[PDB]
């Protein structure tokens, strides 16, 4: 049979309101339909994430189709074909059995930072570091991505681009996020919150202008000062370096075919294909049964 | 599908969308029903100001999400 590991996680918000392991699905980006034949299946998760980047033939014959469109699901209950989670896609299982940076025990599963070293943290951790960090008003604010934070070890280029990864905060503190997000939004733009009580409504006035008025009606409605933030006058204003190193997600090559027994992998691919003539078997690495649906949607490919 | 459009006031409303929504649509459906123009409407989900031109799907914004709206005055 096909064996239970996934690789896949998302975030269920019905009912699990929780991380839950996900199903990987597959149609043609035309017709929407289940007709995709995939040319090479995916590897990496560039390929289920970036859209028309794999091809294929849509069997459909009123389809153009050539190119496939990847959709998750929750992994723990009846999904409906309209129920598609957002695929947390730096979660990974830790078959290679590595170290939360944080907390230096094998946990599993880890988020992998895209810093250049590819760290790893448990979901432990990175919920710990989110929360001291969203409340300390530490998340970094670039215009054209959000409200994120980068690798823990404060690795460069390693901003959390998908940045509903913070959900692992928990409802409370992913509304907060989303709130706190907004805010630092506003301000960094220039922009100002109103400062009256029970308001705090987000304006945007003129570049240069000293006079704000809080305004449908749905305003303070109050006038203030864009400095001093009172009644618009006249007037004056008034981590461990070793646990670093033990923590990178890069710190089998061939086995034989369970039937021409000669060796055969592609890349993260999980779907191989016994190159004898009389063999040709369609087989997971994984799982170690002949390639089907619940490999495909359990673990298509690894990381 | 479902999303709720709150201002920092506390201030929500519900809107009925699609994940082929623009958010050029989206505040065009917010001119429907409140009357704020979307010249004067800025839409912020995730932290990040949403362009005119993606979709809803595009920023994986999902049903029953919550997008925030600040004005410009
Ligand atoms: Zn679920
Ligand atoms: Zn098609
Ligand atoms: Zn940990
Ligand atoms: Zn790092
Ligand atoms: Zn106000
Ligand atoms: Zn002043
Ligand atoms: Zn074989
Ligand atoms: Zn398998």
């Amino acid at each position: 049979g096909p064996s239970i590991y996934n690789s896949f996680y998302v975030y269920c918000k019905g009912p699990c309101q929780r991380v839950q392991p996900g199903k990987l699905r597959v149609q043609c980006s035309t017709c929407r339909q289940a007709t995709l034949t995939l040319t090479q299946g995916p590897s990496c998760w560039d390929d289920v994430l970036i859209p028309n980047r794999m091809s294929g033939e849509c069997q459909s014959p009123h389809c153009p189709g050539t190119s496939a469109e990847f959709f998750f699901k929750c992994g723990a209950h009846p999904t409906s074909d309209k129920e598609t989670s957002v695929a947390l896609h730096l979660i990974a299982t830790n078959s290679r059995n590595i170290t939360c940076i944080t907390c230096t025990d094998v946990r599993s599963p880890v988020l992998v930072f895209q810093c250049n070293s590819r760290h790893v943290i448990c979901l432990d951790c990175f919920h710990l570091y989110c929360v001291t960090r969203l409340n300390d008003r530490q998340f970094v604010h670039d215009p054209q991505l959000g409200y994120s934070l980068p690798c823990v070890a404060g690795c460069p280029n390693s901003l959390i681009k998908e940045l509903h990864h913070f959900r692992i905060l928990g409802e409370e503190q992913y509304n907060r996020y989303q709130q706190y997000g907004a805010e630092e939004c506003v301000l960094q733009m220039g922009g100002v919150l109103c400062p009256r009580p029970g308001c705090g409504a987000g304006l945007l006035p003129e570049p240069d202008c000293r006079k704000v008025t809080c305004e449908n009606g749905l305003g303070c409605g109050f006038a203030f000062c864009r400095e001093c933030k009172e009644a618009y006058h006249e007037g004056e204003c008034s981590v461990d370096e070793r646990a670093a190193e033990q923590a990178r997600w890069e710190a089998k090559t061939t086995k034989p075919c369970p039937r021409c027994h000669v060796p055969v992998k592609n890349g993260g691919c999980m779907h191989m294909k016994c190159p004898q003539p009389q063999c040709r078997l369609e087989w997971c690495w994984n799982c170690g049964c002949e390639w089907n649906r619940v490999c495909m949607g359990d673990h298509w490919f690894d990381v | 599908m479902q999303i709720f459009v709150k201002t920092l006031t506390g201030k929500t409303i519900t809107l009925e969308v699609e994940p082929s929504d623009t958010i050029e649509n989206v505040k065009a459906k917010i001119q429907d029903k409140e009357g704020i123009p979307p010249d004067q409407q800025r839409l912020i989900f995730a932290g990040k100001q949403l362009e005119d031109g993606r979709t809803l799907s595009d920023y994986n914004i999902q049903k029953e999400s919550t997008l925030h709206l600040v004005l410009r005055l």
